[PDB]
């Protein structure tokens, strides 16, 4: 009576500590390469921002009118999205973006700012709604008539909640000094923003820029996180985009950048710009910048794990 | 898989088995115990490696609006370092697990051979190529008692001893 | 004669490469979880800052009067500590904090700044000592009387040591433009700071802020590291908090943030906000932000290492 | 721990030992050499793993005054990555060390059994369950000579050979 | 017939999982320590900047006159190199340096800026060539005569290539306000730079600095990357160092900092300040900041790998 | 390297070999197969570890003009963390590879001994110290047939059996 083991005609070559290419019976894959070209969002509150930019959800351009108080477990940014209608730029862009990606949505509430002796409805052609409008969450503060002066005003807001608030204001940089005097008046303008953790120091800078949307002026948006019961204060004498409502984070969420479609038929926790990685394998070779609960990215295309005995054929 | 020259392609019932040729005829059978042990250990190794990470990583870069160049180069630098770490860990992990798997199967085969030698004390000899040269006609029911681990060590002793 | 091995009634379950829950004879712990709720500082020069903030040790508020020239191997920050008496804020806070944590203490020396035709003793109510005082290391530069002008002065200091010096000055932002003219005079103010590695460009910004300590003004502290034999220069025409003495790092130390008591009976090299980690184990599951010579933090609560043979009972 | 069905709970003197029953009585003893070797290798493994790191890491965040949000998210990102690396390294380290420990003990037992078979050449047989079936009354002093590795291979040869 | 294995008189001690100091037959080294004190650049286009600073290659001081359009696979910086002739400093220094290290060289092309009614050839004593010169790639924009005014001009440039362009301009900070009025004229000066990704806001700040090269004025260089077909615009009324030519990255390269000699006899892909690491070993203990394709740095001085059986001598 | 007390310093022809003393004289020879297998596996282990990384890392700090202190402390922090990771990985890698190398050589020696026992069935005995006590004068050509694996298991059977 003889003893022996099983074998196969065509084995699977694996790598060990001693050799490279040892042919065994059976071997499985440990590095994932199959990618689903969709955003698997089954069972998740999903908000596809589309043409609306993430930061815009705080200022409220027209394309973000339906995202002013969104709520989601997964947030998707699109490359066609835009944060602004009037040409401008946020200060600390990616910081606020990373804050809003894991916020679980936003919750606005009117800050209660009343004005006396100042025109409050400034609009522009590029912020189109029914006619010429502006940011739905902001107030373009201008002078009463086509000229006169801008009174040095001061307004404060106390965070009357239990969670920090997102405060966003604007600094308008006109196309020329004559237009800054036309909108607010001559003289040096200053905008002071103060709290317990914030203490900053704005001043407009008129000048000519490239015609984006056929316009040369700019608007610089700034923000701060206000702790509970702490008060934020503003001392401004012109060139001011005031906040109407404050934002409050709802909870937790996920923020991704993608260009593929949303599919509620599959579920996945690992996302990248090209789709979703649904795999149990410990490693993946699709995208190094994959986010969520992903297998750890490696450079190797494949790493075969031996699941059987060494194959020794006759 | 050492002194056994090669494996049995016809053995499709398991990983290890007995191939007996006596006076009655030929036959091949599979040993359920050693095979089930081997596939249990390898299966448990797979289940230990097929783990889902419960740690969530957020987006730190920006594909549509590139972050500042300095912090971006720091982010790419760290991410590339971690990528090297996980590539090395994956290579070494797969290599070591494959080595221990192959040596594990060889150990299972060697233990089966050793216990089959433990059953047949002086009633049979060893050839050197993984066979047990019998010196008493062993009937098919006797070899079935060998596979079932019920071979009496002494009721065939003197007969196979004087040969 | 038979051979065999030892066994026990109740073994210890461990994890291997093949199975999870293999019961062996003896097993030890490799992940530390026991934490001492104290700051083990036996044999170390320790400075408990308490109500004094770290950065304050350079400017010298009242609560830091006994920390102007401290020396320690371990520095402990408290959440009740404050860097300022007059409401203000440091520029590059955490950079200077990280510099001062590993400095081994500070060593002050008068920079030798003499003034001609300018009042030099400006005080405030919030910087209380015997009466109304100011930072012990700074000079609030004001005008001679309740008004008049501020001469555009320039002062220089050459680092006459072998180690870099810590230079800290201040930019006062008054509560209003009328108060800035009251303290220094009308006209645009500028403060220029220059050296071989530094070249910066300050200008005050008066305005109203939140009443911290019942006050609306602010003071922005700035700093630079001056190389040996290199000269720092200041060209200012008002709104200037001048440095009296310069700081020099003593050597090496450790800086931690904690809220537990100091205990000179135990020794430890791994600290966190909740205490000291005294362990020989290679891993710990207490605090991921533990500092010093710590075991490497892991997520697993426990990882049992088999120190004995597999337990096979009858 | 394979063909030996189970361990001896009564064996409190060591890890491996002899349990002999002849014509004089019963007894159990411990083998100091194999046990001391096993606990020496495992003890050295502990001493190799119970290492103190001489690398100091400084405070990079701030618990009382949070740093800027961008650099803070980068710091948390890197720290979480390193945390994953060390969790994986700890899991794999403990698993591999446990495997090599168990197989090491099994190897020590197997080597003790193999050398006890090396002492008794043809004077005794093997049963298959880790026992040595003697065919000559071996006195308690003879078994004490077996434990002391002083059993003469030929002064009991023919007596236990004709049985 | 007996069986046995080979042995040696003096073995090599290695470390294992169980013991530390097991003497084996043969063992090899895995941690590299041998260092070549040269820059092995065999088969690589190498540019030794020497006294020329990297950033200077964009502005063009005299010492960089032969580096205005360099091309290399390996770029070497020297500690004696300088970016400026006129005392100044770049904004975002290390970002632009890291961009230029992997650029594969630079390619300049005239931006086509014509001026009307403004003197364009401003020079200084410290930028010596034949006499008093200036940056070879920049135009010091001054007033026509020793005074008069500076017209508020605006100039634009459209990136007419397929790769992003490097735009560098300058902001002159004079030694005093009287000199700023002498060079450009009285009144507040502003320099506005705008594009699709850029939107910034310069204003000069006259004052006295330390005499570097016997001079108190400064020049702050700024830069931006211009996307294809996108236009950059400048609106300035004085104190402006205009760009003559724009830069375009050639491809890929390597940038190192070293103080050793160049040697084209050896080839290496791992560089540090002390030389080149030519090794096949997986680890090295020379420099932790080694760049290129290096073995991974470890703290251990040596780690002996057992290449033979355990040595058991008689 | 266990029950064999020590190695042969005179054995300079290979790693394993035979040292025979019969009735004709003394001699030592080397076994090419087991030695070539061992040095093949260890050589392949070296070739697997002597790998060149194809990943390029750029300069992230600045030795001549120090970067800002905060981002510099973050860079030093991350670089030190990665340094700890690679120091640990190097230590554990070298230790494990050395262990598997030593146990691999011991396994090769044990397999050579086991196969030499497989050649000589009942024609010789085992002593316990890695020798094969012969009971039939084996000529130098017979021992050369032992080294060449050509010893007939039965043409010397009864002669060495009645002893
Ligand atoms: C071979 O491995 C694969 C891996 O998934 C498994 O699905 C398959 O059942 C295995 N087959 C055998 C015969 O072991
Ligand atoms: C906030 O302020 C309100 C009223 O001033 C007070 O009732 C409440 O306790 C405060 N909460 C905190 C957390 O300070
Ligand atoms: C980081 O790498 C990506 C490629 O994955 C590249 O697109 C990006 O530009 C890099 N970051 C920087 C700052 O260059
Ligand atoms: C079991 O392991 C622990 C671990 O510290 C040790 O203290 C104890 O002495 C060990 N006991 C035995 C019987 O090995
Ligand atoms: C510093 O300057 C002094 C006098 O000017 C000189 O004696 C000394 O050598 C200088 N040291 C250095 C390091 O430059
Ligand atoms: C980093 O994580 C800690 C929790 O350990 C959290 O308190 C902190 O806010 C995080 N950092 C940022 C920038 O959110
Ligand atoms: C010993 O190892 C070194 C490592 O490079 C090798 O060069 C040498 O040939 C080896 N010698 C023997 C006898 O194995
Ligand atoms: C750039 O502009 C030119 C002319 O305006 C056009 O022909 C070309 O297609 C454009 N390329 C891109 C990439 O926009
Ligand atoms: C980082 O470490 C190096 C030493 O390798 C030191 O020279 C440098 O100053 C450190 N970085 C900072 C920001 O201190």
């Amino acid at each position: 009576i003889c003893l022996g083991h099983h074998a196969v005609s065509n084995g699977t070559k694996v790598n060990t500590l001693t050799e490279r290419g040892v042919e065994v019976v059976n071997a499985t894959e440990t590095v994932e390469r199959t990618n689903i070209p969709r955003i698997c969002s089954k069972g998740k509150r999903t908000v596809d921002l589309g043409q609306c930019g993430l930061l815009g959800t705080i200022t409220g351009p027209p394309q973000c009118d339906q995202f002013l108080e969104f709520s989601a477990d997964l947030i998707i940014e699109r490359r066609e999205g835009s944060d602004v209608c009037y040409p401008g730029k946020f200060v600390n862009e990616e910081a606020l973006r990373q804050i809003l990606r894991e916020s679980g949505g936003i919750d606005k509430e009117a800050m209660g700012f009343t004005y006396s002796g100042i025109r409050t409805n400034g609009a522009t052609s590029s912020c189109r709604r029914s006619g010429s409008s502006f940011y739905a969450e902001m107030k373009w503060l201008l002078s009463n008539t086509d000229n006169a002066a801008f009174p040095q005003m001061t307004k404060s807001y106390k965070n009357t909640r239990k969670s920090p608030a997102l405060i966003v204001w604007g600094i308008h940089h006109s196309g020329s000094t004559a237009e800054q005097t036309k909108l607010y008046g001559s003289g040096n303008k200053l905008v002071t923003v103060g709290s317990s953790n914030y203490q900053q120091s704005f001043v407009p800078s008129p000048g000519a820029r490239t015609q984006v949307n056929g316009l040369s002026g700019r608007i610089d948006f700034h923000w701060l996180m206000l702790n509970p019961n702490d008060t934020v204060t503003f001392s401004f004498n012109g060139a001011f985009i005031a906040p109407d409502r404050a934002s409050f984070l709802r909870g937790k969420s996920m923020g991704i950048q993608s260009g593929v479609q949303v599919d509620a038929n599959c579920e996945g926790d690992c996302y990248h710009s090209g789709g979703t990685i649904i795999s149990n394998l410990p490693f993946q070779n699709i995208d190094s910048r994959a986010v969520g609960k992903c297998p750890r990215y490696v450079k190797q295309r494949s790493l075969l794990l031996a699941t059987g005995m060494k194959n020794v054929p006759e | 898989a050492g002194f056994i020259e090669n494996g049995w392609e016809g053995l499709i019932d398991g990983w290890y088995g007995f191939r007996h040729q006596n006076a009655q005829g030929e036959g091949t059978a599979a040993d359920y115990k050693s095979t089930q042990s081997a596939i249990d250990q390898i299966t448990g190794k797979l289940n230990r490696l097929i783990e889902k990470t419960n740690q969530q990583f957020e987006l730190i870069d920006n594909e549509f609006n590139e972050v500042e160049k300095q912090i971006g180069n720091v982010i790419n630098w760290t991410r590339d370092s971690i990528t090297e770490v996980w590539s090395y860990n994956a290579e070494l992990l797969v290599a070591m697990e494959n080595q221990h798997t192959i040596d594990l199967a060889d150990s299972e085969m060697d233990k089966l051979y050793e216990r089959v030698k433990r059953q047949l004390r002086e009633n049979a000899e060893e050839d050197g190529t993984g066979c047990f040269e019998i010196f008493h006609k062993c009937d098919d029911d006797c070899m079935a008692s060998i596979r079932n681990n019920t071979y009496d060590h002494s009721k065939y002793r003197e007969e196979a001893m004087q040969n």
